[PDB]
């Protein structure tokens, strides 16, 4: 008898996307949507147009794009309209610095902290004590740096960080201040924290200094790569990164997990609270106060013996991550598999 | 030859819009119309954030805007108004210029990259506090702040200012906004030897803080109270103690003056930007465009290097964050339940006015601080030979 | 060459704790594009530089 409306928006991808591609007591309604452009006005308008009278409470979003801006848009919309949003693939799943407590936006991507921790585990596994840090002013660099500095504090093991260099990408490069800052680099391992375009320009700059040459191995978060299919030509060979499982974890499976999260959260508050105005501008029904309990319940989700539970920062708690390495043929190969506790 | 460049803006009313257009007319009037020509574009603030982002994506960005002005809208927006505009324009790295917005949350180059402002934030008041503590030589102060981004930014800035002298710190009191009973924190402050309290928080918080301090009789003689602009404004002004010291930034509620100043800086920036080559046009619409505007970081660079000494608010120079530097302030004293100007902050240090400085308790001249050195609680340890 | 060899000659017989970390020869015969001058000079450490 009870039924809830959900909208699934997929953005045009190079890969074949078929709209035709355990239901819980609460009955989900799936609205299939295909979009051409990932731009903010397109996203906001289509989402607000898809709303209409359809009365969709849940929203599933994913993209093939490399744009980290999508997560900011989605978080802005979720924060503004007090509506659940789940980033699934690509740009929507990338990382931000700090989200408001009122924000219901959650991503399937790994937390920046856990990314840096995994990176440090890579450094430990290959036993690299000597390293360097290059970060941009993009959101989250403070978190990243602070995680490396956090780990180097309580370790009885030998650790040395030679440099932490923060590049400002807000200004155009003429004076080559980026070059001058990057040429000061020495250590064999350089931690680069930045977006994909930033990673491209910075890696392009590093070539003049020769930091992409042998003896230097770069260890990077999931924020830079984010797509194993599309590889920039400016990316140095031997680049180590962390990626969410693709072959192992399918894109339709992700959306499934999202609907599972939503439905399970709605069912959790069904047992607890025992009991949906849809539009952009405002809601006379209020209910914003009851939305918080729904969010809190949306945080903790147990499904199929696997926890999809999210984190307070907005990211996923313990997603499966695989360490990848860019080979001579310029394709991403998996050099590792990192679980909850053990490291492979 | 007669080529036109479009400038977007968002202001309070059609009046301010007309002001802006007039400023653009004067801009093309004070520059060559032969080479390039200026075009004025502005829109009123939309009811909600989404509609405003849309208004940016159509009424502004689709018009190929080289900049976007932001001012406080009719009726209080709580200063959070320009955020979605800073986002949308910031997506394309189209520089956004603030006017009446004092919120320090915009001093982070991380959250808003393309966002500058023609007014200094609330965190920059630590400059005025610094000159005040400079000429009066006050080495002991308790820093009372609400727990938030704003208060923590002001705190960080003041600490950086305090980091100038070696090891300068007394007490750090952090409280959560909306707390009705500050008596614990105020008692922990009272246990501290410093009798001078500096409180930076929201008005509604300042009312409760002043209420609790008044309950603890911390507003009497021997104590000094130095606050900001938010603390003397609104619901807190009623509950403000006598002798309280405060600051008021020049042209703070003024849009038109800042509209003119921004127009001038933008004029300089635009006229300076066309001097280079390989200059690309801003996106002709939001729809279909993923990529950012490539000229944006350059234009931002030019904007932050802009020097305009003839500004209506005085000399205009931007700090690294994009906030205004060398802004003029007005020092305010509370005497006989009335606000009074004891001086002004211009450039370096501070010049004192002819008005007599008043302190809480009604003491004419009483620069008393650090108060009592008394019986000291001694924490000790157990060591067989020594103790 | 005379300058470098002279500095090394005098610094050879010096009983003092003299140390010169680097000797960098910039090529001005070609225009600076790759910024080899930049790359060579940024590697500099020592407080005193004889140019
Ligand atoms: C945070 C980004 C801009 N950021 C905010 C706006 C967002 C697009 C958007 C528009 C309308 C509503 C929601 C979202 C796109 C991403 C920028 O400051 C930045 C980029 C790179 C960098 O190293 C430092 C700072």
């Amino acid at each position: 008898h009870p039924n809830m409306d959900i909208a699934v928006i997929l953005v045009g991808t190079t890969e074949e996307v078929a709209i035709k591609d355990h239901h819980l007591p609460v009955t989900p309604r799936v609205e299939l949507v295909t979009m051409q452009e990932s731009d903010p006005k397109s996203i906001i308008t289509r989402i607000c147009d898809l709303m209409s009278d359809k009365k969709v409470q849940g929203v599933v979003f994913g993209d093939d794009t490399d744009q980290e801006a999508i997560a900011q848009i989605l978080d802005f919309i979720s924060v503004q309209t007090l509506t659940p949003i789940l980033g699934i693939h690509g740009g929507s799943s990338m990382i931000m610095a700090d989200k408001e407590e009122a924000s219901m936006f959650f991503q399937f991507g790994p937390s920046i902290e856990q990314q840096a921790s995994v990176m440090l585990n890579i450094m430990e596994e290959y036993d690299w004590y000597i390293f360097s840090i290059v970060t941009t002013y993009f959101p989250g660099y403070q978190d990243f740096e602070n995680k490396v500095r956090s780990t180097i504090e309580n370790s009885f093991v030998g650790w040395e960080l030679e440099e932490v260099i923060h590049l400002d990408m807000s200004l155009d490069d003429i004076d080559s201040k980026i070059q001058n800052q990057l040429c000061k680099l020495q250590s064999p391992v350089i931690l680069l924290y930045c977006t994909k375009e930033e990673a491209t320009y910075i890696f392009e700059v590093a070539h003049s200094v020769g930091l992409t040459g042998y003896g230097f191995t770069w260890i990077v978060p999931s924020l830079v790569a984010g797509d194993t299919d599309t590889v920039p030509d400016e990316f140095p060979t031997g680049l180590i990164s962390v990626s969410y499982d693709e072959w192992d974890y399918d894109l339709p499976a992700r959306v499934r997990d999202g609907i599972a999260i939503i439905t399970t959260a709605a069912s959790t508050m069904l047992s607890e609270h025992n009991s949906s105005k849809s539009s952009c501008n405002n809601i006379q029904e209020s209910r914003v106060y009851e939305a918080h309990m729904l969010k809190r319940y949306l945080i903790n989700v147990t499904f199929e013996g696997r926890d999809l539970s999210f984190s307070e920062d907005g990211y996923q708690m313990h997603p499966k991550l695989v360490i990848i390495l860019l080979n001579q043929e310029r394709k991403w190969e998996r050099v590792g598999k990192y679980k909850d506790r053990s490291l492979k | 030859d007669p080529k036109i460049v479009n400038i977007g803006a968002v202001l309070s009313t059609k009046k301010h819009e007309q002001i802006f257009r007039e400023a653009v007319n004067q801009a093309n009037f004070f520059h060559f119309t032969r080479k390039i020509q200026l075009n004025a574009t502005s829109v009123t603030h939309r009811p909600n954030a989404i509609q405003m982002a849309l208004s940016v994506c159509e009424d502004l960005i689709s018009s190929q805007v080289y900049a976007i002005l932001v001012s406080h809208p009719p009726a209080p927006t709580d200063h959070l108004t320009p955020t979605p505009i800073s986002y949308t324009a910031g997506f394309y790295r189209i520089p956004v210029i603030g006017l009446t917005t004092r919120m320090s949350i915009y001093s982070d180059k991380s959250i808003h990259l393309s966002f500058l402002r023609t007014v200094p934030p609330y965190s920059h008041q630590a400059l005025v506090w610094f000159e005040m503590m400079r000429l009066f030589n006050w080495n002991h102060v308790i820093l009372i702040v609400s727990d938030d981004h704003e208060g923590r930014a002001a705190q960080k800035k003041l600490e950086t200012l305090l980091e100038e002298k070696e090891s300068k710190a007394d007490k750090v009191l952090q409280f959560e906004p909306g707390t009705k009973n500050l008596t614990a924190l105020l008692l922990e402050a009272k246990e501290l030897e410093a009798r001078v309290i500096i409180l930076s928080a929201s008005e509604d918080d300042a009312t409760a803080v002043y209420k609790s301090a008044a309950m603890l009789d911390m507003t009497g003689a021997g104590y000094v109270w130095l606050v900001g602009e938010r603390e003397i404004s609104g619901s807190a002004l009623r509950y403000a103690p006598d002798g309280i010291i405060g600051l008021q930034l020049i042209n703070g509620k003024n849009e038109s003056a800042h509209i003119s100043d921004a127009v001038a800086v933008v004029a300089q920036a635009i006229h300076e930007l066309f001097e280079m080559e390989q200059i690309t046009d801003p996106p002709r619409g939001c729809v279909g465009n993923t990529n950012i505007w490539k000229t944006g970081p350059l234009f931002k660079r030019v904007l932050m290097s802009s020097k305009y000494p003839d500004g209506v608010t005085g000399r205009i120079e931007f700090n690294e964050d994009g906030d205004r530097k060398f802004a003029q302030y007005s020092i305010m004293n509370l005497q006989n339940r009335k606000l009074v100007q004891v001086g002004i902050f211009d450039g370096s240090y501070i010049i004192q006015n002819d008005r007599k400085i008043i302190w809480p308790g009604g003491e004419t001249e009483r620069p008393q601080g650090y108060q009592m050195s008394t019986r000291l609680k001694i924490v000790t340890i157990h060591q067989e030979p020594f103790v």
